[PDB]
């Protein structure tokens, strides 16, 4: 019976804040939030840290300094507040989730000095373990003296009572666990790593284990980037200890009007000029690919991929792909890997990988036994790591059949349903895929159909928006120009590039354009119809036939081109240019 | 190994070095230690304690007229060949090669003086007995079957048989049943005379300079002449090519030769001694003495002999090219020829090689390659 | 003075303050001002500066680091409160001396150095996650929850075994989270192979980084670590208090340094010999004297030793450029391939020799193994990040190792999926591979790919494929026999110094004449291939070789002579592996 004056004062002030603090409307927002919380599956209530800081700066400072110490008392305050208010179940777990924390530390900055205090970190999930109930406040009975030990809290380990409850008896070794009376809570072990944004060049990322509980258990899926608000703590491991970030709340990491308001005056002026800049298409292509010659169509397609179309979900719960997939089949050399490397370097969220990767993930989500825990864990693959980004996959022709089928499913349904060893999950993966491949035998036989030239399965080929064939022309002028480019690059170590727009400018312009969702005008509709009429009438011989899949790719490219200029509606110019691109990408047999 | 009784094994003494004496010895070093022999108590009719040796000083160590007359005899060398395991009837040239191995090279400066020999043959052709005899006759000897290389026991280096050789001879019976890692280790031993070992990611190099005498059996029973080398054996061809001399022993049934061998064995069983020969085999101690006397010399190779040696080499290489099957001819062969010639020069106790020695070495090399016939 | 020393706190602090203020290459005040804005409260000081300014102070610092460093800290804090008297910092400045006593002969270390500051150069082999070590344990009674604290209980924690408010029996349990911890990271660092004279048994040391300077050195990094030598007892059994009479020893790091040459005589000598018109040919001849009649192969390996100039393409967005030269010596057994590989490994500093077989003692890959801590262990490729990896028996390799080799030769980095995280260990190595054709001999009329059976892409990555065979020529055999017998009956040191000087100082750059010559040569190669044609990778190889040759001549700029030599060497290699 020892009372922590700090804990009691914090509990009192927290309850006062809950029952007095009100929104701009003058009503207690948290009253309505809790009223929502009464519903089943809602056992966690979010709280705005800035709000309580305004209500009581001292209270916020104390909670930040000693969040872990006071958290149980905050939970008790929430329990008291909710119990007496409405018809909530008499006894079910409740929790408080904190957000709006201005201080965003890096995994590098998590030091032992920060143990026990609230903090927010940003990372990328790598693997996720199965949910498991865990005893938090165990209850035991002494065998000799048959007295029930209660509320013997365990610090994340099988901590039996030190000695019997009875002063008379000193069994000390034969306590029996009362499973029914024991208090359990559902914990999930996740692993996170430094996001590429914060990752120093050529530095191994820091892997941090986190514990998810209550509403946050299933919030974070493998391969996604998320921000966790919680507190770093220590856990004994077989006086050894290891660090784990117990996260109270999990949120996704970080509208056009919102971005423009947030964007600086000079940056917004530059972007506005870009939108008003005619011929921005070719200018941006050339700026983004300085160390390349020719292959203008490849650069056009890559840029259109970078922008992307408008995803659509039907009323019947059917997802229509919004992003496009590009493949580049090329003779030896010809700068394919250079294209992929440029795309990866320029664009954040773009990940480069090879079809020869031997990782257990194997370029997609997998299930693997942990070396220590020996429990199956869903490990995210590179394709997952490219979530809402780009996956530049090289040696695409050399992928394994296992990864081949996984990638086929991913690009077909835009999600990967992985079930094995009793574990099951459905990982969302909306990732544009830029694949590089070599013709069978090394050199592309232009007198043969594309199928005969590559080993990719028919479904993979069908589900690709654009195929770009790079044939090593024997023309002297082309080779002379390529030599000129390479030699100028190597001699003029820098300053050889002529970027009409800076890389950062291109990145911010792409982010601004993403906010638009161009619509299709009835004029655009009929123009698309007529273009597909012509494409079908062509009916040739072409390497691969033309199906409605090509029409879908056409409309997606048209959406991307509309996004190029940021116009919110489609015009015949975009449709005709997309038709030109797709039709040119088609290669006829030269026999 | 010199002091060990014939029917016993070496015994070990723990030595506690301290002060400046530390880092003055390495595994495989033939050393002499002066120190106090004291007990360490780390109770039947009194206390029982383990003993050690408190080191004080550690220092790494390195006939009659008729004897000389016998050395002067031309057949002397042949006689010594006859003394190499006299009970082993036949294999005279093999015995000669073994003697050459025992006397080793010269390493004139430096040249790898060890003469590695391999004996591949069908079961039951006295190979193991030969290896045992060599281990008994060579002053510093190790016997193994396939450990051989060093190890890091748990945190102390522990020299394997190869290290314990350290300028001795390592006789490896049942060579064909050696582990691949061990094969790589012996390859390194024959290449640089050093053993590289790493247990905790640390590449430690130990000086293992020792001649290797390997014995192997063809897989799937007796050797098949119709099948090429490495077809009846499961050893890498390159590894075999490393050996200076590779002798194939075939148990071809020949009524005359088989009868002779049977007569020899029967005489042994009926007299516990081999049949009398032209020259009585010499006592092992005397053989060792003569071997050491030979080790004294480091004969040179006069430039004049170079011409003839080169001529012979080019001739034999041309013959190998004429031969349909590659006979492993390479610069290695020339190096081996030189080593053998200088070993014979050591046997002659003459500081200058002679035409005779070169011719004899060439003959032995040819006879090995023919043994592969 | 503190017992058993020659140290006065006031006088020592005053001397350190005088050193800070009165010095000539004042840099300390400059970096104090820099720390003001930066806020980084760690004043790094080169101890050699103190040695030059005051040898007595340097000796005192080395002898008693633990007792002297706090005085320097106090002096620096007082100065920082003098200059910029107003400022905000979470903790006052700290001083971390370095580069004081280069007793880098780790194999030659003595107990006389216990509790003395020492700096040692080496490559870190392994590390571990930061360990939180208690410093103020917090306890609460199971009965009455009586809170109590035990502060700095000399490592271990003194269990009260009895409460203080109910005074019950032992019932006060420790609360991990309520306690206080400090960061302590363990590192296992191997002695630098180059510095060891014999290197029969490379030495290893254990380092502890405390409260800071954690995770500042990644595995495989070659650094100079300066810290206090420490010896601590080891208990025979944790339950008993008995301790071994032999102490295990480690280092408490104080400073990390990530990492002229010789004298004016050596630079003058190398310049003089560079002036020789045939310095290229003479250097080629000096390399590997044992070998005979091989000139193109020797020149190629020499250019590889020099390698191309380092270039920064980060601005261009094209990614890292492989400035290193990869050479594959393909030949029948007995052509002296392994002799060249060993000689190159025995000459270049920080070089590594390995065998294509998985049985190789080193291994051409890195992987995680349990200590039982699952820590990473580096491979040969990562080990020789800037050295030369001499791979022998390169032909016989598993497909996984082939993929690893392709990745490292392409991106100059190795990707390892430890646990779930993918780490890209930078490995900008120079690959010198040796391959022996399958079958006893090399079958003519078959392409190198057919007769070696390796992926076409992987061999296309190589910038020079040198084919060497044992001709069936009596004259060649006679010449080789004469050479060997003569060997029977320029020192490498000067070559190594010349290579080191070229790497350290010179950095060739292209020239307009060289640019035009390169373009003309490439278009000529294209035209020849018009009728295995030319590829731009060939142009990259030509430019890299030209840069290396310019580095050999010390021109500092690519010259038409370099272009001609590079083109001729490339054509010779082509011929070697050519067929028609
Ligand atoms: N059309 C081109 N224009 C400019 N540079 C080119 C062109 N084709 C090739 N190159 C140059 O070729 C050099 C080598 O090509 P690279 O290594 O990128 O080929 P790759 O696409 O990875 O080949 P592959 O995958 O078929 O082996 C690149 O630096 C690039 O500069
Ligand atoms: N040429 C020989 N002269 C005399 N005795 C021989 C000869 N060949 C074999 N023997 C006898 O063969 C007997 C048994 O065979 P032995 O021990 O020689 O086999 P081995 O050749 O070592 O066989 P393996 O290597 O297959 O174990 C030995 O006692 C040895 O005396
Ligand atoms: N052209 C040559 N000039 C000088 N020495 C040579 C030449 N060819 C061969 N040799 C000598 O031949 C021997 C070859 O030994 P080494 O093990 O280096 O050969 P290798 O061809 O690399 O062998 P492998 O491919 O079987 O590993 C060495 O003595 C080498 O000096
Ligand atoms: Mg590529
Ligand atoms: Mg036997
Ligand atoms: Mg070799
Ligand atoms: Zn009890
Ligand atoms: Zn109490």
């Amino acid at each position: 019976e020892v009372r922590d004056e700090v804990a009691e004062k914090c509990q009192k002030l927290f309850l006062d804040f809950l029952e007095e603090f009100q929104s701009s409307d003058g009503e207690i927002k948290y009253l309505q939030l809790a009223e929502e919380l009464i519903r089943p599956e809602r056992n966690t209530l979010v709280v705005s840290f800035v709000d309580l800081e305004q209500f009581n700066q001292q209270l916020s400072t104390t909670i930040q300094e000693e969040f872990y110490r006071v958290y149980p008392y905050l939970c008790r305050a929430l329990k008291t507040f909710v119990k007496d208010r409405k018809e909530i179940p008499l006894a079910k777990d409740f929790y408080v989730a904190f957000q709006d924390l201005p201080t965003r530390h890096k995994i590098r900055e998590l030091t032992s000095s920060r143990i026990g205090l609230l903090t927010r970190i940003s990372g990328q999930v790598v693997r996720t373990h199965p949910v498991h109930p865990e005893l938090v406040s165990g209850t035991f009975l002494c065998l000799d003296c048959q007295t029930v030990i209660r509320d013997v809290e365990q610090q994340f380990k099988y901590t039996q009572p030190n000695i019997c409850r009875n002063p008379v008896c000193a069994n000390r070794r034969r306590f029996l666990l009362d499973t029914n009376k024991s208090r359990f809570v559902d914990f999930q072990k996740v692993r996170i790593q430094e996001t590429q944004a914060e990752l120093p060049r050529g530095s191994i990322p820091r892997s941090l284990e986190v514990i998810l509980r209550a509403e946050a258990v299933e919030s974070a899926q493998a391969g996604d980037k998320c921000d966790f608000t919680g507190t770093l703590i220590v856990v004994p491991d077989v006086l050894s200890y290891r660090l784990v970030f117990l996260a109270c709340c999990v949120a996704p990491t970080n509208t056009a009007e919102s971005i423009k308001n947030q964007m600086t005056v000079k940056e917004w002026e530059k972007v506005f000029e870009m939108s008003q800049d005619k011929n921005l298409y070719h200018n941006l292509c050339t700026s983004l690919f300085p160390t390349i010659h020719g292959n203008d169509e490849v650069k056009r397609g890559v840029l259109l991929m970078l922008f992307g179309g408008v995803p659509k979900t039907t009323g019947e719960g059917t997802s229509l792909r919004g992003d496009i997939n590009v493949c580049i089949v090329g003779d030896p050399s010809t700068a394919k890997s250079q294209f992929l490397k440029h795309v990866e370097e320029f664009s954040p969220r773009a990940v480069y990988t090879s079809g020869k990767a031997s990782s257990a993930a194997g370029l997609t989500a997998a299930v693997v036994r942990d070396e220590e825990s020996h429990e199956f864990v869903i490990e995210a693959g590179a394709l997952m790591l490219a979530d809402n980004g780009v996956c530049c996959i090289d040696e695409f022709d050399k992928m394994d059949v296992r990864d081949q089928v996984a990638i086929h499913e991913a690009m077909e349904q835009q999600t990967i349903s992985i079930t094995k060893a009793g574990v099951k999950a459905t990982l969302n993966a909306r990732t544009s895929i830029l694949a590089a491949a070599n013709p069978i035998s090394g050199h592309y036989d232009r007198s043969k159909s594309l199928k005969q030239n590559i080993n990719l399965s028919a479904p993979i080929m069908s589900r690709f928006d654009l195929f770009f064939i790079l044939v090593d022309e024997c023309n002297e002028v082309t080779d002379y120009a390529i030599a000129r480019r390479i030699v100028d690059l190597h001699s003029r170590i820098e300053e050889s590039i002529d970027r009409v727009y800076s890389l950062d400018d291109i990145r911010r312009y792409l982010l601004f354009a993403r906010q638009f969702k161009p619509k299709i005008s009835k004029e655009s509709e009929d123009f698309i119809v007529e273009q597909y009429k012509h494409l079908r009438q062509r009916d040739g011989k072409s390497s691969w036939r033309i199906t409605v899949r090509q029409l879908e790719s056409m409309i997606r490219l048209s959406e991307a081109m509309a996004r190029m200029h940021c116009c919110d509606e489609v015009q015949p110019k975009h449709v005709k240019e997309a038709f030109r691109l797709l039709n040119k990408s088609i290669i006829r047999v030269e026999t | 190994s010199d002091q060990v009784p014939v029917g016993n094994i070496p015994r070990s003494i723990t030595v506690l070095v301290e002060g400046e004496n530390t880092r003055i010895a390495q595994p495989g070093d033939h050393v002499s230690v002066t120190g106090i022999f004291l007990p360490i108590l780390r109770v039947v009719q009194g206390l029982l304690s383990e003993t050690y040796l408190e080191a004080h000083r550690i220092v790494k160590m390195n006939l009659t007229r008729e004897e000389l007359r016998q050395i002067a005899e031309e057949d002397f060398y042949e006689k010594l060949a006859a003394s190499i395991a006299p009970e082993i009837y036949g294999h005279e040239d093999v015995k000669k090669a073994l003697l050459l191995l025992l006397v080793g090279g010269v390493d004139q400066s430096k040249i790898r003086g060890n003469i590695n020999i391999c004996l591949m043959g069908d079961p039951g052709v006295a190979k193991s007995q030969l290896l045992s005899y060599i281990d008994r006759l060579a002053p510093r000897s190790q016997y193994t079957t396939g450990g051989l290389t060093a190890a890091v026991l748990r945190l102390t280096l522990e020299g394997g048989a190869l290290v314990l050789a350290d300028q001795g001879v390592c006789c490896i019976d049942e060579f064909d049943k050696m582990a691949e890692a061990d094969r790589t280790a012996i390859h390194e031993v024959m290449e640089q005379q050093t053993i590289s070992i790493a247990k905790a990611g640390i590449l430690t190099t130990l000086n293992a300079r020792c001649s290797i005498l390997a014995a192997a059996n063809p897989a799937y029973g007796r050797y098949n002449p119709r099948r090429s080398l490495e077809q009846n054996i499961q050893l890498p061809a390159a590894l075999l090519s490393r050996f200076d001399l590779l002798w194939l022993i075939q148990d071809r049934p020949d009524r005359d030769n088989d009868l002779r061998l049977a007569q020899h064995i029967t005489y042994v069983h009926q007299h516990s001694r081999q049949p009398p020969s032209q020259f009585e085999p010499l006592d092992m101690k005397l053989m060792r003495r003569y071997i050491a006397m030979c080790r004294e010399k480091q004969p040179m190779v006069p430039e004049s002999l170079a011409d003839y040696i080169t001529a012979a080499y080019v001739e034999m290489r041309r013959e190998a090219w004429a031969s349909k099957d590659a006979t492993y001819t390479s610069a290695r062969t020339l190096l081996a020829i030189l080593r053998l010639s200088t070993a014979l020069a050591r046997l002659r106790m003459v500081d200058v090689v002679e035409k005779e020695d070169v011719n004899e070495a060439i003959r032995l090399m040819e006879m090995s390659k023919d043994s592969l016939l | 003075v503190i017992w058993g020393t020659d140290v006065n706190v006031a006088a020592c602090k005053e001397n350190f303050q005088r050193f800070l203020q009165r010095f000539i290459d004042p840099l300390y005040m400059q970096r104090l001002g820099e720390i003001n804005v930066i806020g980084e409260p760690f004043l790094n000081v080169n101890c050699e500066h103190i040695k030059s300014f005051d040898k007595n102070l340097y000796r005192q610092l080395i002898s008693y680091p633990q007792e002297v460093i706090p005085t320097f800290d106090m002096a620096v804090n007082e100065i920082f409160f003098d200059r910029y008297p107003d400022s905000i910092l979470e903790h006052q400045i700290q001083v971390r001396p370095f580069n004081a006593l280069k007793t880098k002969n780790m194999r030659n270390l003595n107990p006389e150095d216990i509790d003395q500051l020492i700096t040692i150069s080496g490559m870190v082999i392994r590390t571990s996650q930061l360990i939180p070590e208690m410093q103020e344990a917090f306890f609460q009674c199971q009965v009455c929850a009586h809170t109590t604290r035990v502060e700095m209980d000399r490592g271990r924690i003194a269990e009260p075994s009895v409460c203080g408010r109910c005074h019950t029996t032992h019932s006060m349990a420790l609360i991990h989270n309520r306690s206080l911890f400090s960061d302590k990271q363990m590192i296992k660092l191997q002695e630098s192979p180059e510095d060891m004279p014999a290197g029969q048994t490379p030495h290893t040391v254990i380092l502890f980084a405390h409260n800071d300077l954690v995770d500042k050195v990644q595995p495989g990094d070659r650094v100079n670590v300066t810290g206090i030598y420490r010896a601590v007892p080891i208990r025979v059994n944790p339950r008993v208090s008995n301790v071994k009479s032999v102490y295990k020893t480690h280092i408490d790091v104080i400073h990390y340094r990530k990492t002229k040459l010789f004298s004016e005589k050596r630079v003058e000598l190398l310049k003089e010999l560079s002036r020789k018109p045939d310095i290229y040919e003479r250097l080629a001849s000096a390399l590997a004297p044992s070998i005979y009649e091989h000139e193109d192969i020797k020149k190629g390996i020499l250019l590889q030793l020099f390698g191309g100039t380092r270039k920064d393409f980060s601005h261009t967005g094209r990614g890292k450029f492989r400035a290193e030269i990869n050479i594959l010596l393909c030949g029948d057994p007995g052509t002296s391939k392994s002799q060249l590989l060993q000689y190159v490994y025995n000459l270049v500093p920080r070089g590594q020799y390995t065998s294509g077989k998985g049985s190789s003692a080193v291994g051409l890959t890195a992987y995680v193994m349990k200590d039982r801590q699952l820590v990473l262990q580096t491979g040969a490729l990562v080990l020789s990040d800037n050295g030369i990896c001499c791979i022998d028996e390169f032909d016989k390799m598993n497909e996984s190792t082939r993929s690893v080799l392709h990745e490292v030769m392409e991106q100059q980095t190795l990707s390892i999926a430890k646990a779930g995280i993918i780490c890209q260990l930078n490995a900008r190595t120079s690959v010198l591979a040796a391959a022996n054709p399958i079958e006893s001999q090399w079958n003519p009329k078959k392409t190198t790919i057919e007769n070696i059976q390796l992926p076409h892409t992987l061999l296309s990555r190589f910038d020079l494929i040198f084919l060497m065979l044992d001709p069936q020529d009596e004259a060649y055999d006679r010449r080789l026999a004469h050479h060997l017998v003569a060997l029977y009956y320029l020192d490498m040191a000067v070559l190594k110094d010349y290579i080191a000087y070229a790497h350290s100082t010179i950095m060739p750059r292209l020239s307009e004449e060289a640019s035009q010559a390169l373009i003309e040569a490439y278009v000529d190669m294209r035209k020849i291939g018009s009728s295995v044609s030319a590829y731009p990778r060939q142009l990259e190889s030509l430019i890299r070789l030209a840069e290396a040759h310019a580095k050999v001549r010390l021109s500092n700029k690519v010259e038409a002579i370099d272009v001609e030599e590079a083109k001729r060497l490339h054509r010779e290699a082509l011929k070697q592996s050519a067929t028609d």
